């Protein structure tokens, strides 16, 4: 049936699930089975944050948000129903980060098992960390993996306050992946003054190729952007997309951790997305750092949820995986 | 009949002067800080009655339509008339930019609110055609204030039925195609003004158009809406990539060519978020502050017999952002209007 | 020693001051010997202010928002540390102006002896009356002063409620300084109604060459803004810099006095600053009417601080006063 592309014509309470999704356990074989291409993970995890607290509540908040849009995007004559499932959420302790990590690392492994795109929710930036190393063992040696991350901050301390997995480590341990290439990398948007010497000094060293936003403007944005989707997707058998949405103006997200003047607008994250997904596919989807408890009318989680949910569409569109243009309402 | 206090207060310390409202204030600070009992503009209130108006020579009526049960999402804008009101009192009635004072160029007044029959979209409706009716028929070009975005179905209507054997033209800018054929069953909620001004004797597809799509509110049959009938939908896509004033520009021309009058319907989430969160449905990838100024200025120079305005919720807006944008919205038409007009003789 | 370049290590009651900056009391002798360039000067007056109430709270709010950032700016290779002294609020009465802003005119002059660059908070928009004749008087009649302002309101009211010293006044006020030619005044972003017949009036009569909103867009900014610049600097000993934050879009700085649609957004601000900072000095620098009971998740605070900040180390830039290239972390 067609009816949710429409109109309700007229004449069971459901459940806090991403774009009203069925609900999959986090099992493999039951997610290969559902016939879905996208499996939504939260990750309530707040431990690596050195900043402001709040992430937690993010895929709550996330989920509720993404329950206002219809499935269909005529934009892209597409329809997301069924496109994705919802696994719930990685049951975390407390004051026990290293079990953290290892829960999280099992429950990518086991949604690339499936076949399935992962979408992870978090929480903060330091889960990208435990997600990547799961695609990369996913891999294996023999493969070649591409990460592309958007954000302010560029995450490269070698270390920070003793410790080696934080979310300002994030980039210096990925970057640390053997196959990962520091080639088929890419970190767009850092600004402004929360990226200390040493993660530029490290960056040089390994030869991160981080595209800054002044770098972006002063390219006009989408000729850098491209050049680097070509970095990351050339190549590669896997390439693991990352968002921390203070990549954005302040304006654009107010609700993420750590908000940053200076930052994309929301058009150009819209074109951007559409250019990622002419490569026709992606093996992880992070988004970090949403904050809810500092949002305003909810404007930074409705953007993760448009820059989520156009990216499915763009995908999708590219694929040939549209809609019958022909079928109307009154059938 | 036609008479305002240049800068509110009356009392031992009244202004008078002919020009005192384009000017600072002298004997004391208006209502800048305090917003007293403002009017729309400090314009004069004058009763939604053709007599009233023709006789006061009043060519603007500000009227409240703040109406907010005739809608699918959620009630608020109700309270967006208060605010946009209160907003004015945080400007002068004179536009630098444009060289005008437009409280004496258009004779502007202030018609208060139109009344609501709570749970009763019907006959609110109704009231509403009546009242705007008045406005046309006192000899009045119409600003209406929402409200939900039902507003254009009793303000098309009546504007349809004033302009008779002639021709109307309908410009609906918005995120939401708004072509719900019905919604449930109903033919008069906030997602079908498109569909019904169709409806309309004298409104045609050819004059018709629609500025601002975006994002996935927006089943497939109001998009099928616009298909099957042959109607213009510019959306936010070609705005941003061919140009605003480009993509105005050609569909003002649209909707006014062979048209005696022009309904123009603007929901505030046309807007981008970030610069009016205080809405019923915003959302992100819309106009940015300067160009919705710049529309403004646009939608001016071509000129419409409504405007009408919706959406505009303050309880979700902690700052005055919402308020001010939605009161250039209209100080910007107005100017840009009178600009027009007085360059061509008037 | 440089531990706050880089990466925290790890392993008393406070006060808030700008960029956690220490405190110096206002004395030329202390200020001339703590080594810093500039001194934060607090000035919580709101009783030029014809507006809606709140101003009062800035200087405070301000300083917390500046406590977050860390000191070092790669774009720039800039570290701010030690850079900025602050010295606390100007201490005024309530119910009396004219004696407050003698308190205020004797803050400013004190800084000004010392060598430094005063930034001064407010605050409403008069306080830049009496800070300005400040530095009029302290360069003396021999010198040539240049002044520019952004913001959205002209404030060219030769009387104000029978008035002459109120907010809409200041400009009508700053351009009757002896040593201050209309020539070498600037004024950027004027738009919206709240600039009244006689304020454009006055303006024509004294040959104010205000930069309009309308006319920078149409110019597409930069030219312009560039030309008046040329205009504040060129032949001028001392330059006055002032911001009301209206300048800005309402999006990006809901958070002051009157807030104005349609104006610069963020990242032209950035490189208007940089633009600024290419003649390698300022003499004061000021910011009024930010009104935090009005911000969105402190986003006008917060692009002020950012505004500052990189105008600050964008100066140092331009005169060579960069970090070494090869200090490390781990030394
Ligand atoms: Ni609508
Ligand atoms: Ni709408």
């Amino acid at each position: 049936s067609y009816a949710h592309l429409f109109s309700p014509l007229g004449g069971a309470p459901g459940l806090i699930t991403f774009l009203r999704s069925a609900h999959v356990p986090l099992n493999a074989e039951a997610l290969k089975a559902c016939g879905a291409k996208y499996a939504f993970v939260g990750v309530p995890f707040d431990e690596g944050n050195i900043g402001k607290p709040g992430s937690e509540d993010a895929p709550r908040e996330f989920r509720l948000i993404t329950q206002e849009y219809f499935s269909y995007w005529f934009e892209y004559n597409v329809d997301l129903h069924g496109k994705a499932v919802d696994c719930g959420d990685v049951s975390m302790p407390k004051v026990s980060p290293e079990v953290a990590h290892e829960r999280i690392y099992r429950a990518v492994r086991e949604v690339l098992k499936s076949g399935l795109i992962p979408i992870i929710c978090g929480g903060d930036r330091s889960i990208s960390i435990t997600a990547a190393r799961a695609l990369s063992d996913h891999i294996g040696p023999q493969k070649k993996m591409g990460y592309m991350h958007f954000g302010a901050q560029l995450d490269m301390a070698d270390s920070w306050a003793g410790e080696r997995n934080l979310a300002p480590c994030a980039m210096a341990r990925i970057t640390e992946l053997p196959n990962l290439d520091i080639r088929n990398v890419a970190h767009l948007g850092a600004r402004n003054a929360m990226n200390p010497k040493d993660h530029i000094d490290l960056s040089k060293e390994r030869g991160l190729q981080y595209d800054s936003m002044f770098d972006l403007f002063d390219a006009g944005i989408y000729p850098l952007v491209e050049r680097s989707i070509d970095r990351v997707w050339s190549g590669t058998d896997a390439q693991y997309l990352g968002f921390n949405f203070n990549v954005m103006d302040s304006s654009t997200a107010p609700g993420v951790t750590s908000t940053e003047p200076g930052g994309l607008e929301s058009r150009e994250m819209m074109r951007i997305v559409d250019m990622i997904a002419k490569r026709g596919g992606v093996s992880v989807i992070d988004l970090t750092e949403l904050c809810p408890i500092f949002d305003i009318s909810g404007t930074a989680a409705r953007l993760a949820a448009c820059v989520i949910m156009r990216l499915m569409a763009s995908l999708a569109a590219q694929d040939g995986d549209v809609i019958d243009d022909k079928l109307r309402r009154t059938d | 009949k036609w008479q305002f206090t240049p800068h509110q207060h009356r009392g031992p310390a009244e202004q008078f002067g002919e020009n005192d409202h384009i000017y600072s204030p002298k004997l004391h600070n208006g209502s800048f800080k305090s917003r007293g009992l403002a009017t729309f503009m400090g314009a004069p209130y004058c009763p939604p009655d053709r007599h009233k108006i023709r006789e006061m020579g009043a060519k603007i009526c500000f009227l409240a339509v703040p109406w907010d049960q005739g809608q699918i999402v959620r009630a608020g804008a109700s309270q967006g008339a208060a605010a946009l009101r209160d907003a004015t009192t945080q400007y002068f009635p004179y536009m630098f930019e444009y060289d005008v004072d437009l409280l004496s160029f258009f004779r502007v007044v202030d018609c208060g609110d139109v009344p609501t029959v709570p749970g009763n979209n019907i006959k609110s409706q109704e009231y509403t055609a009546d009242y705007v009716t008045e406005c046309l028929e006192g000899g009045a070009k119409v600003i209406l204030f929402g409200g939900d975005h039902s507003l254009p179905i009793p303000g098309a209507k009546a504007l349809s039925r004033f302009t008779g054997s002639g021709k109307m033209g309908y410009l609906h800018v918005d995120c939401h195609l708004d072509a719900a054929p019905d919604w449930a069953g109903n033919l008069i909620t906030n997602c079908s003004g498109a569909p019904r001004a169709l409806d309309l004797p004298n409104c045609n597809a050819r004059n018709m158009a629609h500025m601002g799509s975006r994002n996935g509110l927006n089943p497939k049959d109001w998009w099928d809406f616009y298909v099957d009938n042959e109607i213009r939908v510019v959306t936010m896509s070609e705005m941003i990539e061919r140009g605003l004033e480009v993509c105005a520009n050609e569909i003002f021309e649209r909707v006014k060519k062979d048209t005696d009058s022009l309904y123009f319907t603007w929901d505030t989430d046309s807007i981008d978020i970030s610069c009016m969160p205080g809405n019923s449905a915003p959302e992100c990838y819309g106009l940015k502050g300067r160009e919705v100024i710049q529309l403004a200025r646009i939608a001016g120079r071509h000129g419409c017999d409504i405007l009408d305005i919706v959406e505009f919720c303050p309880y979700f807006d902690p700052s005055q952002i919402g308020a001010k944008m939605t009161v250039n919205m209209i100080y910007h038409y107005l100017g840009s209007r009178a600009q027009t007009l007085r360059q061509q003789g008037k």
